């Protein structure tokens, strides 16, 4: 809280988190996309799918 | 000098004083597209009934060579001998192929070529990758048209020939009308003809049957992909120009402009062709080549090319499509005067060699028609005509933002979609 209750610490410093983790948050979609690169996406039939790709 | 004259036959003759052999021979204007998907392959059987071992024995005690060809627009046999037997070739031509056939489709002869033909299409559809892939090619881009069946014929079709099948052919296709006498070599026109006349040499009647259907082209694909083998082989083309088309020497000039590249020979990795400076990096091909093939409805003009570099295909097309596109905008002067003599001296040697079958081949498909065979003489000043407004003129009509036709087979994975190659036949960029 910074304080003792929620008050004008607690706000000042909320916003200015709140600017920070979506770049944090883009910062781990970066890693998402690397980890979904080494193996590809899934298909709805759950089998192999390298025997038919499309660009 | 070509000298023709339609009393009986068709009589067309070149005159070299030079050669040493004289052929004579008859040309058919049916071909591979006069025929149906169930009598496929009946025009290959009876070329090699011609040349059956029987047929040919008899040729060669005399002193005589057979030869057949089997296109889509026409069917040559020809008979070639030295010149002071002229008169004997016709005479065989006269005993065998046409007075009688019924020695010729007996039942063992018949089952004999039937089996050897079966085995020669067997051997082919497998073991031989580049010319198949121009066959699919064709068969894909006239699809249920008369252009696009195999001129050698499919192995279920070939199975369900019968003697009846041969005869019947023969029956509609075999006629007075559609035939042209071809000589060639070391004889006169006059003795040709006088020579045809003591004879009777009527062959039969008249009216061939008329296709329904005239040959249609259409943007399509096909891909026959096998991982057993080494290579990829791919034949690209686009709709071309027909035989009696105004731009038919601008067709051959911008096929010869881009010409073909073996990554091999050290001489070739040298020419004008500016192509080269992109592919020669990464070794991204063996081997390719450009064709403007003309047939009597249609055409396709296009290339050919085989690579074992399997992962940069794409690099290969798109580099090939980006020089293509330069024609339209961006073709140069230098570019143009290069290609005049390099067509000049190949379509010299082309109609200048010394085997006179080549000759007496076109000669008859020549002939058959325009009605009359053009000069070397007349030729070149059509050649030296073209300049660079034509090039651009023509290849703004027949390749910019155009349908293509594809066939690959081998490791042709990294051979992207069809839409991928389809977009590469424009800049966006102008
Ligand atoms: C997500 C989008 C993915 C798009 C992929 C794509 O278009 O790839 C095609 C294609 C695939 O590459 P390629 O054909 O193998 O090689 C590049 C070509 O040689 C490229 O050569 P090109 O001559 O075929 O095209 C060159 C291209 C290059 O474009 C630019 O440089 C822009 O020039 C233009 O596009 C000029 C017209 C631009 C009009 C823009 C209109 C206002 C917006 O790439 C391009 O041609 C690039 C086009 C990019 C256009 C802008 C895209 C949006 C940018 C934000
Ligand atoms: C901004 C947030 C996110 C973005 C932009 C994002 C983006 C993507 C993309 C582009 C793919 C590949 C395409 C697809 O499968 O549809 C993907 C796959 C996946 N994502 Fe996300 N994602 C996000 C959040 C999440 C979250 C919150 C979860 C789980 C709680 C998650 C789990 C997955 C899984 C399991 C896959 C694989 C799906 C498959 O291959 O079938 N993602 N994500």
């Amino acid at each position: 809280w910074g304080g003792f209750s929620v008050s004008n610490p607690t706000i000042q410093r909320f916003f200015a988190l709140h600017y920070l983790v979506p770049f944090i948050i883009a910062a781990m979609v970066i890693m998402h996309l690397m980890a979904l690169h080494i193996h590809g996406s899934s298909n709805p039939l759950g089998i192999t799918g390298n025997l038919d790709r499309i660009p | 000098e070509v000298t023709q004259l339609s009393n009986g036959i068709v009589v067309a003759t070149e005159h070299n004083p030079s050669a040493h052999t004289a052929s004579v021979g008859v040309v058919f204007g049916s071909g591979a597209a006069n025929e149906n998907p169930y009598n496929n392959g009946v025009s290959n059987l009876w070329k090699n009934i011609f040349l059956s071992k029987e047929n040919s024995a008899v040729a060669a005690k005399e002193g005589l060579a057979l030869s057949s060809n089997i296109s889509r627009d026409f069917q040559s046999y020809i008979v070639s001998s030295l010149p002071g037997s002229t008169d004997k070739s016709l005479d065989f031509l006269n005993q065998s192929f046409i007075q009688q056939k019924a020695n010729l489709l007996s039942s063992s002869n018949f089952e004999a070529t039937k089996k050897s033909v079966l085995k020669q299409v067997q051997d082919f559809e497998e073991n031989d990758h580049p010319n198949r892939v121009l066959e699919h090619l064709h068969s894909t881009a006239f699809q249920n048209t008369p252009l696009s069946l195999p001129t050698r014929g499919t192995l279920e079709s070939l199975e369900n020939l019968v003697v009846a099948d041969l005869e019947s052919f023969a029956n509609n296709h075999f006629l007075n009308s559609n035939a042209v006498v071809v000589g060639t070599g070391n004889i006169k026109h006059e003795d040709l003809v006088n020579s045809i006349e003591s004879k009777n040499l009527s062959l039969q009647t008249g009216t061939k049957p008329v296709l329904k259907k005239k040959a249609a082209f259409l943007g399509s694909e096909v891909r026959l992909r096998d991982d057993t083998l080494p290579k990829a082989w791919i034949s690209l083309a686009v709709e071309g120009e027909p035989v009696n088309s105004p731009n038919y020497f601008v067709a051959k000039l911008a096929a010869q402009i881009f010409g073909s590249y073996n990554a091999f020979e050290p001489a070739s990795r040298l020419q004008g062709i500016k192509l080269l400076d992109n592919i020669q990096e990464y070794q991204l091909c063996d081997n390719f080549n450009h064709f403007s093939l003309s047939y009597k409805d249609s055409g396709l003009w296009g290339f050919s090319t085989a690579t074992r570099n399997v992962t940069m295909i794409d690099d290969l097309i798109h580099f090939t499509l980006k020089q293509w596109n330069r024609l339209t905008i961006s073709v140069t002067d230098t570019e143009v005067e290069r290609a005049k003599s390099l067509l000049k001296l190949q379509l010299g040697q082309l109609y200048e060699s010394g085997n006179p079958v080549n000759d007496a081949n076109l000669l008859g498909a020549e002939v058959l028609i325009k009605g009359s065979k053009l000069s070397l003489g007349e030729a070149f000043k059509k050649i030296d005509a073209i300049t660079v407004k034509d090039v651009k003129a023509w290849a703004g009509k027949r390749l910019w933002d155009q349908d293509i036709a594809i066939a690959g087979t081998g490791q042709i994975e990294g051979l992207l979609d069809y839409m991928r190659i389809r977009s590469d036949m424009s800049m966006m960029r102008w």
